[PDB]
């Protein structure tokens, strides 16, 4: 959980950066040396060098990413996954199925991290400057940072008390089982990862997002070194991203820890009534 | 992640002094500096490590024409902070002017820090507003750090003077702190003596000795504002991502502050968030609606609770904001530290993008219109005549804080996509 | 193992093993080398044991290795090779240290043959970087007389580049067989050793020390190619030997007599800046064609380690190339 | 082969006696030189093997208005140095005169210890740079080992003066030195006396006795430099060895210190080379790049860690190295000595080449040159006059040292490969 679910984030605040700027090259360009060496440095850096078992983590990537999941060449932040060592003894209760899925939690839970901070970073560099983009950009991440206090509040530190408290009261080692693949199907189906069509949709809000982070940056980098240009695209995305943010939210008022979110997301009343579906 | 802070001016001095001291012992941390023997925490952003387990804070502390500067050293912390980096008129005009000399030797102390560090994430700043020589060589080192690092944000914990209105300039100082404050400071966090000492007069009898007492208030806000990335968490590790969702628009860069237990000397987070919503819980002195906040705490929470707490305050809506925006709130959960006393056992704060602090800006600019038209206080003292004979920066001033003051009023309003 | 460890000693012998036979010492066989450059050198056709016996038995009370136990001190033996045909003493010497009784059985003749492999390429290179460190002994000591002459420092430059250069990569591969090759295999033989009960867990496990020394090092059958290209890089050092003396005694030559032609006088040194000017091109030409060679063979070399296993040739790999003067395009 | 170490001046002479002493208690020796009964290493590079089994040091102590030279004599380890060779101004000309008229029974006692010993590799002095008598009698006695030892290096442990800058000639002291230093010896180490003096006010409180508690800093650097020759190890057997990779063009030779433990009164290998790398542990006071590192490490450390060390502190890239061929950090391991305290059972030193050093020589040649065209200190003293007439050994000395100086920078720039 230290490293799979991110509860030292101490650890990740070092290690995103000392990565990125090799993550944002793309495959067969990133050398695995490179990065496992970066992740061994980065794991001594980080408040979390007392734990035992912390040299287990190593670098792999997951073929097909998310695809494979009921481009490749696409890479960082999109083709990251940790993987951790077991020997005989306890490989018989953490095996494949369950390391398997934990990395898939990793990883979603990763590109919320990632990009939080890339709308962080564009919102830095603006510090004459029209509102076009503070608008959208107030809106994405105002969405994002409360999908991430749901993720990590709402579903994570939860369930993972059941999973604590139940196998302190099991007495068997097929019922430790039991309880061990109950936590873990219980926060994959709770969290947004068990959708019948999967929340491509928060995927889509994810590619705008990015590709809004992207000019955006790069026209403020553009005019230091006016409308017709970005207050074009400022129109055009912030219209694209209310369209999906309603389309997410009435999507999900279908479902009947269930409103949790959508009560959340326009909480004090904000888009709470904009249009009633049919 | 490291991040310096530049504590300078007496008033600034004694809030960044107590503030170390405050993570001192919440900390594994001794007078002089040295890992506790009686000792999972982040100290790599706020202390140096030095080879033999000295954490010491990346301090930087300037004096002028000092005094406190020199209680300070007589402390028995002297040897806690001792990056070596102390520098040798109640105008800000006079401050501005003392700081430009020196600027140099003061930038080179920035300078070594920053070679020092690994890496420098922000600085913080801690000084009053008129805060006599603190104000003038305070916004002059906050123009400076923008151009050198304009990556670099600089956040400074302001000791914003309300004192029911001695200083006659006092207006005139802050109307030019703000004017640089709201172009060159990349977020602001705001701070009252009037409504600390209203607070202080409401759980303490003290009054007279209001300074002193009232330091142990900014500094539990200070310490709060910071742990969550002080002990690791799930969120809010780095400053810039613990900032930005609290300012919306770069312009309205300034936080409200409020505490559950300002009696912090058991609680449900039902209980804990509606506390904090109530004014009296708020330190800080046409409709008008938050722009967006965010809930901070640290104690014995449970975590199903916290779901059902927000949902609480949505149907409780004890706290009323309306921007045209869906900024709505957030929540955060951390650890209280051992060692220190865990009395309420479930203890926090919160931070509140609020358009009522436009009020507080426009009583200082109440003050300065009624006393500019008097031109009772010009000081007209060579310093301030010589340093600026047009005075035409305090009507630059006047009207960069008049667009905020506008602003925060066309954020109430619902077209704030169009200019405001 | 109770009486073998001390009747028979089996530690005392594999704990000065590596002192000696694996230059573990070090400052004896500096002090070997010192005093047998003479001899070696010679065409050691004309010589014999006897000599190296008694030039080894003063060296040992040289250094602090005659501060030990006698015995130990006693069964080291110089050795020497098949007597290859037109050779010199350096291409046919080895120490043997001739063992037999009880500890025979854990050190048997295959332990012996695999250990003087391991010293034939260790004798080569702790020599080729003391041929180097009487490099820069003279360029240092040649330089230090010709502060007055301005129109030598520009190839006296070239010389002393790629001869610092040469340090670089020689000096690094001597610490990458100090600590990635002969220090971590040594502590992974000490401990399965010393915690074994069956004295079958010294043998089956000694014989693993050794049999990852020879692919660690590049002396098995397979890393022999990699050896062959390093063999060229063990010859370009003594090249630059025999290129920078034959320069010295012609160049310095000159000076000798340009203070002797002032002595005459207490248009002859004309001509000999007439040589000179016409001397220059040739040396800077065939020095510029050494440093080329020797990058087209180190560069080569660099991408002939690409990986196989990568259990000992990434950690060499990054030593050779750090700060990334190599693969940026040199 | 063994070192002889000329030991000369009155600070030369305290440092040397410093470090004998240090390594008295270091290795098995007692103050009458004999062999502790309490007692590995190889002492016969330090120390002669006397028949009363004293230790004797190879060490040569030249006394000129010797006063600290007679404190040395009455003490513990009088018997400890009893080669019995010890001979009979604050300018350089003045000290540089009264070395040549003893020249010849000085170099017969340098003569003595040569023949003494199975052999001599190198010459290590204690030199005090603009040192009164110790510049002038050094440069001079540097100058003729050389000629008499050609295939013999010379290595000087300059402690070059920085005290904030009495001496009103030791620029043009200290200038002369250098020219000498620059064409006459092989290697030298370079401390300073302010870099010291802020570290002992870092480590400790002491200030006024700068230089008693100063010699104890010098000391642990210089029986540290030497730490691998002294004990024997798999590499860096030999004296040249170590000097080869440190000075890699024969012009540029001055080598920075740091230790990384300065308060060495578990901790990994990571962590040491890190801590050394940052500036507070170097004790040394345009881009500007280091041409090679090496480092070197006594004490429990996993010999396994070291394989995987070096790459840790590539991906940091804490350095920034020569751009012209290759150059890289050097890792080092040696044992520390049983007997003395383990404190900081493991703790580190590096030797490097830096071209921030140029900077040190240029603030003397800067103080010399501002110092020269007022002509306010040209001594004329007759001594100064006579040896010095035409005063133009300074100008050859400020074109050589100003050569050195723009040699530097050319090691910054991608071509020194071009003549430099
Ligand atoms: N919060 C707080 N503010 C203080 C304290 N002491 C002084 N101040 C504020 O400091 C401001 C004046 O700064 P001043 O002390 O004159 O700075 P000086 O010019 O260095 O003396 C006033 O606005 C006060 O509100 C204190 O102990 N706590
Ligand atoms: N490192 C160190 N330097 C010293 C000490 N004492 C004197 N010096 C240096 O010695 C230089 C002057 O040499 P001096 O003692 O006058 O030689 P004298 O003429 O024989 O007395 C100054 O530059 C001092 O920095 C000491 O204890 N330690």
């Amino acid at each position: 959980k230290r490293y799979f679910l991110m509860d030292q984030g101490d650890f990740f605040v070092h290690f995103m950066d000392l990565a990125e700027e090799e993550l944002r090259k793309p495959v067969e360009d990133i050398t695995p040396p490179r990065l496992e060496a970066l992740l061994e440095l980065a794991l001594r850096m980080s408040t979390a060098n007392t734990d035992p078992f912390k040299d287990d983590l190593k670098i792999d990537l997951m073929p097909h990413d998310l695809i494979t999941q009921l481009e490749l060449a696409l890479s960082g932040l999109e083709a990251f996954s940790f993987d951790y060592i077991v020997k005989w003894p306890l490989s018989l209760i953490i095996n494949r199925k369950a390391l398997t899925r934990y990395q898939m939690l990793f990883r979603h839970m990763f590109y919320c991290k990632h990009v939080e901070r890339q709308l962080c970073s564009v919102w830095i560099s603006n510090k004459q400057w029209f509102a076009g983009a503070f608008t959208l950009r107030q809106r994405m991440l105002n969405f994002v940072q409360n999908i991430q206090y749901y993720m990590m509040f709402e579903v994570m530190e939860p369930t993972w008390h059941i999973l604590e408290k139940n196998l302190k009261s099991a007495s068997n080692i097929d019922d430790v089982l039991g309880h061990h693949t109950g936590f873990l199907d219980t926060c994959l189906k709770d969290c947004m990862l068990t959708n019948p069509e999967l929340l491509k949709v928060f995927s889509k809000l994810m590619s705008v997002c990015v590709m809004f982070t992207n000019c955006m940056q790069k026209f403020t980098q553009s005019m230091k070194l006016l409308v017709s240009g970005f207050e074009a695209t400022i129109n055009k995305f912030d219209k694209n991203f209310s369209a999906h943010l309603l389309d997410l939210l009435a999507r999900l008022s279908i479902y009947s820890g269930m409103a949790s979110v959508i009560s959340r997301l326009d909480f004090n009343g904000f888009y709470t009534e904009r249009l009633e579906r049919l | 992640r490291e991040i310096i802070t530049l504590q300078l001016g007496q008033c600034g001095n004694q809030i960044g002094f107590e503030f170390w001291k405050q993570l001192c012992a919440e900390h594994g941390i001794s007078p002089e500096g040295i890992v506790e023997e009686f000792a999972t925490d982040r100290k790599d952003v706020f202390f140096y490590q030095a080879d033999d387990e000295h954490y010491i804070p990346r301090a930087v502390l300037l004096d002028l024409e000092p005094r406190v500067i020199h209680s300070i050293l007589n402390s028995p912390y002297a040897k806690l902070y001792n990056p070596e980096n102390i520098y040798l008129g109640n105008n800000w005009a006079s401050g501005f002017s003392q700081g430009e000399k020196i600027h140099e030797d003061i930038f080179d102390i920035i300078d070594r820090e920053a070679d020092g560090s690994d890496s420098l994430e922000g600085f913080v700043l801690c000084h009053s507003i008129a805060g006599g020589t603190g104000s003038g060589l305070g916004s002059y080192l906050l123009e400076r750090l923008n151009d050198r690092y304009p990556k670099k944000l600089v956040q400074t914990y302001s000791v914003f003077p309300n004192q029911d209105e001695d200083v006659v300039v006092q207006p005139y100082n802050s109307l030019l702190t703000l004017k640089r404050l709201t172009q060159n400071a990349d977020c602001v966090v705001v701070l009252d003596n009037t409504a600390l000492n209203r607070i202080a007069t409401d759980r303490l009898h003290i009054q007279n000795p209001s300074f002193s007492q009232i330091n142990q208030l900014v500094s539990t806000i200070m310490s709060a504002s910071t742990t969550t990335l002080r002990y690791p968490g799930y969120m809010n590790n780095d400053l810039i991502g613990l900032i930005a969702s609290l300012i919306p628009t770069p312009r309205l860069h300034f936080l409200m502050t409020g505490y559950t237990p300002l009696t912090t000397d058991k609680t449900t987070v039902l209980d804990v968030m509606r506390r904090l919503l109530q004014p009296k819980n708020v330190m800080v002195s046409t409709n008008h609606c938050y722009i967006a906040i965010l809930n901070i705490i640290q104690g014995e929470v449970d975590p199903t609770q916290v779901h059902k707490s927000l949902q609480r305050i949505r149907e409780r809506k004890l706290a009323n904001f309306i921007p045209w925006g869906p900024a709505s709130i957030q929540v955060a959960l951390s650890r209280k530290s051992p060692y220190l006393p865990s009395a309420h056992r479930v203890s926090g704060l919160m931070m509140a993008n609020h358009t009522s602090i436009s009020s507080l800006f426009e009583r200082t600019c109440r003050q300065y219109d009624k006393l500019r038209k008097r031109e009772a206080f010009l000081e007209q003292f060579r310093k301030e005549d010589m340093f600026k004979d047009n005075f035409d920066e305090m009507d630059t001033s006047r009207e960069i804080v008049q667009q905020l003051i506008d602003e925060y009023h066309a954020a109430t309003r619902p077209d704030y996509i169009s200019w405001g | 193992l109770d009486v073998l460890n001390k009747k028979y000693s089996l530690l005392d012998h594999m704990q000065a093993m590596r002192r000696y036979l694996l230059l573990g010492q070090g400052d004896f066989i500096r002090h070997l080398m010192d005093l047998l450059k003479p001899e070696l050198v010679r065409p050691a056709t004309t010589l014999y044991q006897h000599n190296l016996t008694g030039i080894l038995e003063t060296a040992v009370r040289a250094t602090n290795a005659q501060f030990d136990s006698p015995e130990i001190l006693r069964r080291l033996d110089v050795r020497l090779l098949e007597v290859s045909p037109g050779d010199t003493g350096w291409d046919v010497f080895s120490l043997d240290y001739h063992v037999d009784g009880p500890i025979a059985t854990v050190f048997t003749r295959e332990c012996m043959s695999h250990y003087l492999r391991v010293f034939n390429f260790l004798w080569r290179a702790k020599r080729m970087e003391y041929i180097l460190t009487d490099i820069r002994k003279g360029h240092m000591c040649n330089a230090k007389l010709l502060r007055n002459m301005p129109e030598f420092s520009g190839v006296l430059h070239q010389c002393h580049i790629l001869a610092s250069e040469m340090v670089h990569f020689i000096h690094q591969m001597q610490y990458y067989i100090t600590f990635e090759v002969l220090e971590c295999s040594w502590d992974e033989l000490w401990n399965k050793v010393q915690q074994a009960q069956d004295l079958d867990h010294i043998i089956a496990a000694h014989e693993v020390f050794l049999d990852t020394i020879i692919s660690r090092c590049l002396l098995d059958s397979d890393s022999r190619a990699l050896l062959n290209q390093l063999r060229a890089v063990f010859d370009q050092i003594i090249e630059l030997q025999n290129a920078q003396d034959a320069i010295y005694r012609a160049a310095l030559e000159e000076l000798q007599r340009r203070l002797q032609f002032e002595e005459k006088k207490k248009e002859e040194e004309n001509k000999r800046i007439g040589e000179f000017k016409e001397s220059i091109p040739k040396m800077c030409s065939q020095l510029r064609i050494l440093t080329h060679f020797y990058q087209g063979i180190v560069q080569q070399f660099l991408v002939l380690l690409t990986t196989s296993s990568d259990e000992s040739l990434r950690f060499l790999s990054f030593r050779l190339d750090f700060n990334e003067h190599y693969k940026a395009r040199e």
